[PDB]
């Protein structure tokens, strides 16, 4: 009942389920939506430039 | 540009009209007098002097 801290390598194993399905979704598929070669940066220089 | 006569006018990774509207940090404009007979050697990728 007292202990669920970092000792308790069960519950440690929930927290890298949870971290590891946030990290696919939000961290993967967002920064992978940033910049690729360098030029476009954000958008596809539609007007802003180009 | 309307006071000169401009013989070549070319854009990279810029637009001609976005060169005029567009808005940024700093430009810096360079002049100096050119012939028209080495416009060849004015360009980024050539092997000119």
């Amino acid at each position: 009942q007292t202990g669920f801290t970092t000792t308790n390598e069960a519950f440690q194993k929930v927290q890298d389920a949870v971290n590891n399905n946030a990290q696919a979704l939000s961290k993967l598929a967002s920064e992978l939506s940033n910049t690729f070669g360098a030029i476009s940066a954000s958008i596809g220089d539609i007007i802003q430039r180009l | 540009l309307s006071l000169f006569s401009v013989n070549d006018f070319t854009c990279s990774q810029i637009s001609p009209a976005a060169i005029a509207s567009n808005c940024y940090s700093s430009l810096i404009l360079d002049y100096f007098s050119y012939p028209l007979s080495m416009k060849s050697d004015l360009s980024v990728s050539s092997a000119g002097p």
